[PDB]
């Protein structure tokens, strides 16, 4: 859904 | 994402926390300028807690997701190996290939390929590859990014070659510009060094009650920089000599209270008690930065040039130590610490950034000629240590889509958003 930043 | 309270730094110098950070904040990017807030990711995972490999180690927890930012050597040999009866012409580099996890999907990273052909085949092509590799890139190594998990995909030579780095602190402050625009109206525009010269001069061989501190009389260059520069601010810097038979010559700066030891506490480089490195210095304007390093170097440091240059510090106040630690960072130098006998040491190098802060000192054994060309303050690397960990929650800071995606941590560390 994310990591600090979402693709 | 990274765990809760993980320090950050904000791209006015502050540090807050990555919960604390609000939607429509600046954080600070890794070449100065700010980097615009607008998400603020949260949800729960495995994290990994990344640690400096080699005790003041760059250390940071994040999510196993987080896209860790790395660099990773190129390289290319070409030897010349037999397979059973027939010789080839290997061809060897690291460059970008892929391969698949368990999870699912097919990750994008560094291997080391090979790539060999008989040899009456003439190593022509065995070159020609070697070759193209060799003018490629206009850089030595791949600035690319794995997520945390993916680490152990890497293969061996590979990872151990892979680096993650941390960024100076191009940006400048003030607050000691300011801090003496209060006392007078008529101080040279070399107020800043001199004061910061002095105030290094201070933290190294210094003395905690009075601007005296135990010099040294053999450095007839201290000497007079100790003096010219006491007199810069508005000082005569009266003492003992030819009178006092040692090495150690105490000194005493008086007026001719004291804006010496006024600046020793308004900027507080003397934290209740023991002496003290202010971290506002981390961030404040680089000569000065520079400049008060070249005065702590001078009084207690020394340089040795065997391996390159490099200079050592001594301290027992950790308080101190921790304190250059990052005023050094901030700068772009490399730096370790090693506690001897109580006694901390730190080792700091960098090549051009180090002689810009050498080149300001003024003790016989440790000035060097300033850079002979222009310098930029790269980022620097530093291998690490990944353990996995439980679970928990987590708190990105998903930054804009028109900028890098990086932000500088606390310690200056530069992690992907």
């Amino acid at each position: 859904y994310v990591g600090s930043g979402e693709r | 994402s990274f765990a809760k309270g993980t320090n950050v730094l904000m791209a006015d110098g502050s540090i807050e926390c990555i919960e604390n950070i609000e939607v429509g904040n600046k954080v600070m990017g890794k070449d100065g300028r700010p980097r615009e807030v607008i998400k603020l990711p949260r949800g729960r995972e495995t994290m990994y807690s990344v640690v400096q490999k080699s005790p003041e180690l760059l250390k940071f927890t994040c999510n196993a997701t987080n896209e860790l930012v790395v660099r990773t050597p190129r390289s290319v040999r070409r030897l010349s190996r037999t397979i059973k009866g027939v010789e080839y012409f290997e061809v060897i580099t690291f460059e970008m290939g892929q391969k698949k996890a368990p999870d699912g999907r097919i990750v994008e990273l560094v291997k080391e390929v090979s790539k060999s052909y008989p040899i009456s085949e003439g190593p022509e092509r065995a070159n020609e590859l070697v070759e193209s590799y060799r003018k490629a890139s206009n850089k030595a190594y791949f600035e690319w990014t794995i997520e945390a998990r993916d680490l152990s995909l890497l293969g061996s030579h590979v990872r151990k070659a892979t680096y993650q780095t941390y960024a100076p602190i191009l940006y400048e402050n003030d607050h000691f510009f300011d801090y003496m625009q209060k006392s007078k109206f008529h101080l040279t525009i070399e107020g800043p060094k001199v004061l910061a010269y002095l105030l290094g001069l201070w933290i190294g061989d210094g003395l905690s009650d009075r601007a005296t501190f135990s010099v040294d009389s053999r450095d007839t260059s201290l000497m007079e920089r100790v003096t010219e520069y006491a007199e810069k601010l508005n000082l005569c810097a009266e003492y003992k000599d030819r009178k006092e038979p040692q090495v150690a010559k105490t000194v005493n700066l008086y007026s001719k209270e004291n804006p010496l030891w006024d600046a020793i506490v308004g900027l507080g480089f003397l934290k209740d008690g023991v002496k003290n490195i202010p971290s506002f210095l981390s961030t404040d304007n680089i000569g000065t930065r520079e400049t008060f390093l070249a005065g702590l170097i001078d009084s207690d440091g020394y340089v040795t040039d065997e391996h390159g240059i490099k200079a050592t510090i001594k301290t027992i106040h950790t308080s101190v130590r921790d304190g250059l630690v990052s005023l050094a960072r901030s700068l772009g130098l490399v730096v370790s610490v090693n506690a001897e006998p109580i006694s901390y040491a730190i080792y700091m190098s960098g090549g051009d950034v180090l002689l810009n802060v050498l080149s300001k000192c003024a003790g016989s054994k440790k000035f060097r000629p300033a850079p002979a060309a222009a310098f930029a303050r790269e980022c620097r690397g530093f291998y690490f240590e990944l353990q996995e960990l439980k679970e928990d929650d987590y708190y990105g800071i998903t930054l804009s889509d028109d900028s890098d995606h990086q932000f500088l941590l606390a310690n200056q560390v530069v992690v992907h958003n």
